[PDB]
RNA sequence: GAUGUCGGCUCAUCACAUCCUGGGGCUGAAGUAGGUCCCAAGGGUAUGGCUGUUCGCCAUUUAAAGUGGUACGCGAGCUGGGUUUAGAACGUCGUGAGACAGUUCGGUCCCUAUCUGCCGUGGGCGCUGGAGAACUGAGGGGGGCUGCUCCUAGUACGAGA
RNA sequence: GUGAAGAGGGAAACAACCCAGACCGCCAGCUAAGGUCCCAAAGUCAUGGUUAAGUGGGAAACGAUGUGGGAAGGCCCAGACAGCCAGGAUGUUGGCUUAGAAGCAGCCAUCAUUUAAAGAAAGCGUAAUAGCUCACUGGUCGAGUCGGCCUGCGCGGAAGAU
């Protein structure tokens, strides 16, 4: 349910998915989850790992959400034909680059973040990894 | 022989005239039934007040065939009319408590006594 | 051990001491005589070539003539081969009797059967016939469809369609035995046989349980 | 490999002989030959036995363990024998020994009769209690497999038969 | 026995094990822990 | 088996088929219309009434049902199969109470009688049944409602004709023994069987009985502490409350207290069982060798105040265990009301 | 520039994501009977009322009355039952002619097989002198279904059922 | 850029893919892509490795003591790990609640004694006593063992109809 609230344009153009990440670096917390391969994040996919780390933290740290969708994906109706105007905005995107910081933790120790860093790679569709939070 | 959608009578004194055989048990693609077999009928006319009643459906083993009976010596036993006795669905018991007419040898041989014993006849 | 060749005659019913009437086919079996004797050095597998019946000497040609004058053994009608039991052994110009058959209790018997000529589809391969009316022309007992439409493009080998019946070889097993008879050289076994009457027929041991 | 750095010692009384890859280990508790995988080298030496793999092999010492396991087994089997322990549990459960010719009876409609090697004897002190003595492990042990494979216990009540040594396992289970 | 593409010691008593070319699981504790398809 | 009563089972009735939006097309015809079939009705539950089934060991796992989904509506105008009905065996007896506003749906009369606990969901109509002027090409779908999810909880009444009654020291256990075979625990220490159990006394073909043994209670069980006395629910049903009194008790030593003290739970349970014809029969005479053991057994006849008749009964083995059964039995035939 | 469409009859073939039969594993598998999963296509896999119906509901059997492909198999094999050229009527729209993925009645289904394909039967030649017979077998083809009862045994199991 | 409007060679066949733009003839040689086991012309060429799967010669999330290489870490002959032989209680059935809570149905503190070691304590079982383990320690054995990362090549995941 990721989303924001108002938007300047309805829809957006398809885009490319090239380039690096930006975000690589970890600024919030001091484990880190990165992506390892491009991808489409889509929001649902977004609160279901938030909702599954809550579940396995025991609601104890804090969480840090370091992805927004920020892009549209419309999708035609069945049995349309091709053409007549851009179809609809359904669900959020968000396009993001190898390397990119998914969700960073906080106040869980080493094991713990593992496991639930583990338990999230399989709902994010994309290959993850575990890193820690380095000095400058 | 006796097949499916075929007029049949009644050699018991249940209260049924005629009954309907419509189908015929024993195997997949049962084709006809011979002299001693378990057929389901439907009841097409009997007595107001006998133990049946019209539209009924129950089970009934044949006691005489139109086509007749191979002997064992080539012999055949014809046959003016066929008939069946009424049986209960759950149980094979005899529901008339008289046979009115021949019945054959054979329907001792695939253990079928209560008929038998109480036929004065063959 | 080996089995008998003959020719069926008839069949008729035979009654029991109970009552009990027992339809078996009458085969007469003349005397056979061993016209070859076949051993592993010559011809690589045993076996034994046999005659039955007499044939008139102006119908005889030479060359079967001699094969006959080689063993000793008069003309006959034809001549068969039968494979032994892996330790049985036969003897050039020796007869074959009848009462050997008086323990297998279980017989299988090959004839030519009947010959039908140009049958139609109903009739060779139990088809069922196309309704008479309802609309129906010039179709009656039609095979119908023979294959599939151009996907496969073609008619597939072993098709069920009309064809010649009878005139080949045909085995029934495990027929029995009831009576055999020596002195008029006779076999009675149990069901039906293929061929018509007067047709050669071969009566081998069953081969089953 | 390292199971194999351990020459064994076979005892007295005992005669090897090499014919190349054929190991014999003869003696007491009868004679048996065993062919080698032609890739594993025992050199003749002292009163002990010692394996060395062939160079170009990727196996090599993990054969070479394998066989010293072998050789082994076979040494204390042609000296000292092997021995498989058997007994039945349950009612209408009967064994018997009666020469080469073991008859079994484990409520079946039939008895059930089984054949014994060669080098194989059964014996039945008690009426349910077979002892097998042979003088190779991998043939009593296929012998008491083939002889559980008939009647395998089932968790419930136990009731087969089964080893001396081994446990089962006993479930409480109640329903239908 | 459970026939899965993920296998994993579900237990301490799992032992992993290539048979015929494809990888097992034995459970000598009992037998609930048998995987294929590994 | 052992009679264990408050079996849970939770049911699902079938989910209704889903339809399809499908158009035809056909060789001359581009304009056929909306063909699709509807959905098919969802699976219903079902259940029977058993007089052999006296036992509900087979719900004691909490079992989930499944009703199998109703076909989904195919194209081209094909109806979708209903599910098959599910049906669970059930003894006679039992009453069923839901969770969450519970209440008895029925209660069992008669072997063979039919009760509908959830109803299957309806099927999901199609395309073809919403076409009109207003609308020519329907491109909605309708789902088929859910199924009914309900909680059943199964409770069982005791079915056997003879109830047992009685302090852990007897052998009440070890009675059985004598009577039948059923295998319970019997031990020397005191609440030795945890649930009740049934058994037959099977002395004739043409007439048997069925008689249960159940643990025993403490002094203290009327107001808890210990099993409660949740155990006596399971009667009114027997037609006689057989009551075993342990003579000399090694651990009590007090024969005179003990036997009294059976009716003080039994006067306050729940309407003190409307006195029904329970008998008085003692047991352990093996202990007592010789004539000792009869006067003694008479003398505490008195204590009681009842002065019927009264049976001298050993549970090891035999010494009026045979010829006690012919009395239950007798009482059985005179009165057939349950 | 054309009968060619759906369904039904006859004829079948192939795949297994297996309905039964067959071999098992686990089980919240006492037994029979059940749930799940693996291998296995050799065989078999229903009769009637309604509707044209494929699909379905109902009644009664069986081990089941499997899922799909083959121009949603097969109309130079059959049927014309649905829709449907020319007629007419009902309800709606349009002043109207007329129309209606709204409903009813009736309403032409051709072809003598050239080739490949298949089923059977023949002529020539060859197999190295010719001819008459009898056989081995490289290969190919046909079938591979099971219900019930009894003995085991009312035995094991099972408190009894 | 190609075909359209370009022939030929290669990609098994395959306008649009790679090389290559055909004036004609020659029984001459040298090359591009692609190949040199044969069909079908050319290395069964040389050097050093990887692969056991026919990977080559179609496929993903994930799983796995498959294997090779690399940089490292803990324990290591003041005897490294796994096996084997033994020990593994003392107040103390800890208190309460409890028919039964003696460690392993419920809560609590969880400190404290002689030891190379013993936790009112994790697992099996007994209603509970029992009876088996575990943590841990001793001795023999004797040289690598344990678990984290990267990378090449491998396996399963992988079932359709002539
Ligand atoms: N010699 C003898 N000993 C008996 C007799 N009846 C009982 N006992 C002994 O007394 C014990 C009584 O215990 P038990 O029978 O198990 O009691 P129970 O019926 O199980 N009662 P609960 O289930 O409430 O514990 C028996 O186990 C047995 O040792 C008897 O007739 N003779
Ligand atoms: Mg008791
Ligand atoms: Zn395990």
């Amino acid at each position: 349910m990721l989303q924001p609230k108002r938007t300047k344009f309805r829809k957006m153009h398809k885009g490319r998915n090239r380039g690096l990440a930006q975000g690589t670096d970890v600024s919030f917390g001091s484990f880190g989850l990165k992506a390892v391969g491009r991808g489409r994040l889509t929001a649902r996919q977004i609160e279901a790992a938030r909702r599954a780390m809550t579940r396995a933290v025991k609601r104890q740290g804090k969480i840090w959400i370091r992805v927004f969708p920020d892009k549209p994906i419309t999708e035609k109706p069945l049995a349309v034909r091709m053409g007549k105007g851009k179809g609809n905005v359904e669900y959020w995107v968000a396009l993001i680059q190898p390397g990119k910081v998914l969700y960073e933790m906080d106040g869980v120790p080493e094991e713990l973040a593992r496991e639930a860093f583990k338990l999230a790679a399989a709902k994010l569709p994309i290959k993850t990894t575990f890193v820690t939070k380095t000095v400058m | 022989m006796i097949q499916e959608q075929t007029m049949l009578n009644v050699a018991d004194n249940s209260g049924a005239r005629r009954v309907m055989c419509i189908k015929v048990l024993g195997g997949s693609h049962r084709r006809y039934a011979g002299v001693g077999d378990i057929i389901k009928i439907t009841i097409k006319e009997a007595i107001p007040r006998g133990k049946v009643k019209k539209g009924d459906v129950l089970k009934a083993v044949v006691v005489r065939t139109k086509k007749g009976v191979r002997r064992p010596d080539g012999s055949v036993i014809r046959f003016d009319g066929n008939a069946c006795v009424l049986l209960n669905n759950n149980s094979e018991q005899p529901i008339g408590t008289r046979i009115f007419g021949p019945v054959t040898r054979e329907l001792r041989s695939e253990k079928f006594m209560k008929i038998i014993s109480l036929a004065p006849e063959v | 051990m080996i089995g008998l060749v003959g020719k069926k005659v008839g069949m008729t019913r035979i009654f029991t001491e109970d009552g009990v009437s027992i339809p078996v086919t009458v085969i007469e079996v003349e005397a056979n005589r061993v016209t070859q004797v076949k051993d592993l050095a010559n011809d690589g597998y045993r076996a034994i070539q046999v005659t039955t019946g007499a044939k008139k000497a102006n119908r005889v040609t030479k060359p079967e003539a001699g094969h006959f004058a080689k063993a000793g053994v008069e003309a006959g009608r034809g001549l068969w081969e039968f494979r032994l039991a892996e330790g049985e052994e036969f003897t050039v110009g020796q007869s074959i009797s009848v009462e050997l058959f008086a323990d297998v209790k279980k017989v299988d018997v090959t004839g030519t059967s009947k010959g039908k000529g140009f049958a139609g589809t109903v009739k060779r391969w139990n088809f069922r016939t196309q309704d008479a009316t309802h609309g129906n022309s010039l179709s009656h007992r039609v095979p119908g469809s023979i294959g599939q439409n151009q996907t496969p493009g073609k008619v597939f080998k072993g098709k069920k369609m009309a064809g010649q019946m009878g005139n080949e070889r045909v085995t029934v097993q495990s027929l029995d035995v009831v009576r055999v008879d020596a002195e008029r050289n006779l076999l009675l076994v149990k069901g039906a046989v293929p061929g018509a009457t007067g047709s050669d027929l071969i009566v081998k041991p069953a081969v089953k349980a | 490999s390292r199971v194999a750095k351990a020459p064994v010692v076979v005892p007295a009384g005992v005669d090897v002989k090499i014919n190349g890859q054929v190991i014999t280990i003869k003696g007491k508790n009868g004679e048996l030959t065993r062919t080698l995988n032609d890739a594993v080298e025992v050199k003749h030496a002292d009163n002990t036995l010692t394996f060395g793999p062939r160079d170009g092999y990727a196996d090599g010492w993990a054969q070479a363990g394998t066989a010293r396991a072998l050789l082994n087994s076979m040494v204390i089997g042609v000296t000292e024998g092997f021995t498989k322990k058997l007994q039945l549990v349950g009612v209408g459960y009967r064994a018997a020994v009666k020469g080469n010719v073991i008859n079994l009876s484990l409520g079946f409609s039939h008895p059930v009769d089984h054949q014994l090697p060669a080098g194989i004897t059964a014996e039945c002190p008690t009426q349910t209690e077979i002892v097998l003595k042979g003088a190779d492990k991998q043939v009593i042990g296929q012998v008491a497999a083939d002889l559980r494979a008939y009647r395998r216990p089932e968790p419930y009540k136990g009731k087969g038969v089964r080893y001396a040594d081994e446990v089962v396992r006993t479930k409480e289970a109640k329903k239908k | 026995m459970k026939v899965r593409a993920s296998v994993k010691k579900l237990c301490r008593n799992c032992k992993i094990v290539k048979r015929d070319g494809v990888i097992r699981v034995i459970c000598s504790a009992e037998p609930k822990h048998k995987q294929r398809q590994g | 088996m052992k009679f264990v009563d408050e079996a849970s089972i939770l049911v699902v009735a079938g989910d209704g088929g889903n339809g399809c939006v499908s158009f035809r097309r056909e060789k001359y015809i581009p304009k056929g219309g909306p063909d699709g079939g509807d959905g098919g009705d969802g699976g219903d539950v079902w259940m029977e009434a058993d007089e052999n089934l006296n036992t509900l060991i087979d719900y004691r796992f909490e079992k989930s049902f499944r009703a199998e989904r109703g076909q989904n509506g195919a194209s081209r105008d094909c109806t979708g199969k209903r599910g098959k009905d599910v049906t669970i065996k059930v003894p006679v007896g039992t009453r069923v109470i839901d969770q969450g506003t519970g209440e008895t749906m029925g209660d069992m009369t008669k072997h063979g009688q039919r009760l509908l606990v959830a109803k299957g969901g309806w099927h999901g109509l199609g395309n073809t049944r919403f076409k009109s002027s207003v609308n020519r090409t329907p491109r909605q779908k309708t789902n088929g409602t859910p199924g009914d999810k309900r909680e059943l909880l199964l409770e069982l009444m005791l079915l056997a004709d003879v109830g047992m009654l009685g302090m852990p020291n007897a052998g009440k256990s070890t009675f059985i023994r004598a009577v039948s075979a059923a295998k319970p625990k019997v031990a020397d220490y005191p609440f030795t069987t945890l649930v009740p159990s049934l058994g037959v006394v099977r002395m004739d073909n043409e007439k048997s009985f069925v008689v249960a043994d159940i643990p025993g209670l403490i002094e203290g069980a009327a107001e808890g502490a210990g099993l409660g006395i949740r155990f006596l629910k399971h009667l009114e049903r027997c037609r006689v409350l057989l009551h075993l009194i342990d003579i000399d008790p090694i651990d009590g030593t007090d024969p005179v207290e003990n036997a009294r003290i059976i009716i003080s739970e039994l006067e306050k349970y729940s309407q003190d069982l409307a006195t029904k014809p329970r008998w008085l029969v003692f047991n352990k005479i093996d202990l007592l060798d010789k004539v000792e053991a009869e006067e003694k057994a008479k003398a505490i006849a008195e204590a009681l105040g009842w002065e019927d008749k009264y049976y001298l009964i050993s549970a090891a083995s035999g010494l009026g265990v045979k010829d006690l059964c012919w009395d239950v039995m007798t009482f059985i035939i005179e009165n057939p009301v349950v």
